[PDB]
């Protein structure tokens, strides 16, 4: 139900990751060695996010593993561009870790996705996306997957919680008071943008994929498992 | 496969 869903949401917020820039100048490298730890962390502390959603642990196995594989770096990104939104120009990684536009350039292939993030959070700063939006949001990209059929009631489970989450974010947008039409373009303007993170999220997957053939990084631990695919 | 992954959802 609408506002303990909220609450919910609110509550399962993942911990801030911190880290910092190296001390010498970044290299592509090392940039990518700095995100790259960031991302496993935040992935770490993204399970116990997805955990916190009501009924997440009650799908199967396979469809929690699913879910999360399909959506991972769209949530990293969703909570990269919600820390960025005030900041224009810069990608607010963690608190000192604040990349500049231009810093892209150090490594390639970076920038473009670096412009693609950017300009999905200009669009969310004019829309002046709402911290309960968001939370809703990003509880929708995880949600909000391709499941075709696996061969292994939880895909109608699943049916109800994104309903329940998307129940959630019409409620959230019925209280700016605007009108009916409003809300309507409203909620259409923040589901068009889902299409934008999956898009940016797949040049950044792609990007590591990449990286790591390249052995341009190294990736470990949970990082590495979900690339492995 | 999800070795570590199904370590942390159980
Ligand atoms: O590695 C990349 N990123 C971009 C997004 C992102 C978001 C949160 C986080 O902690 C790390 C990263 C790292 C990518 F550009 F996509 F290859």
């Amino acid at each position: 139900s609408p506002e303990q869903l909220v609450l919910t949401l609110l509550e399962a917020e993942p911990p801030h990751v911190l880290i910092s820039r190296p001390s010498a100048p970044f290299t592509e490298a090392s940039m990518m060695m700095s995100l790259t730890k960031l991302a496993d962390k935040e992935l770490v502390h993204m399970i116990s996010w997805a955990k916190k959603i009501p009924g997440f642990v009650e799908l199967s196995l396979f469809d929690q593993v699913r879910l999360l594989e399909s959506c991972w770096m769209e949530v990293l990104m969703m909570g990269l561009m919600w820390r960025s939104i005030d900041h224009p120009g810069k990608l607010i990684f963690a608190p000192d870790l604040v990349l500049d536009r231009d810093e892209g350039k150090c490594v390639e292939g970076i920038l473009e996705i670096f412009d693609m993030l950017l300009a999905t959070t200009s669009r969310f700063r004019e829309l002046k996306l709402q911290h309960k939006e968001y939370l809703c949001v990003k509880a929708m990209i995880l949600l909000n997957s391709s499941m075709y059929p696996l061969v292994t009631d939880s895909s109608r489970k699943l049916a109800h919680l994104l309903n329940a989450v998307t129940d959630a974010l019409v409620w959230v947008i019925a209280k700016s008071g605007i009108s009916s039409q409003q809300q309507s373009m409203r909620l259409a303007n923040l589901l068009m943008l889902l299409s934008h993170v999956r898009h940016a999220s797949n040049k950044g997957m792609e990007h590591l994929l990449n990286m790591k053939c390249k052995n341009v990084v190294p990736v470990y631990d949970l990082l590495l498992e979900m690339l492995n695919a | 496969r999800h070795k570590i992954l199904h370590r942390l959802l159980q």
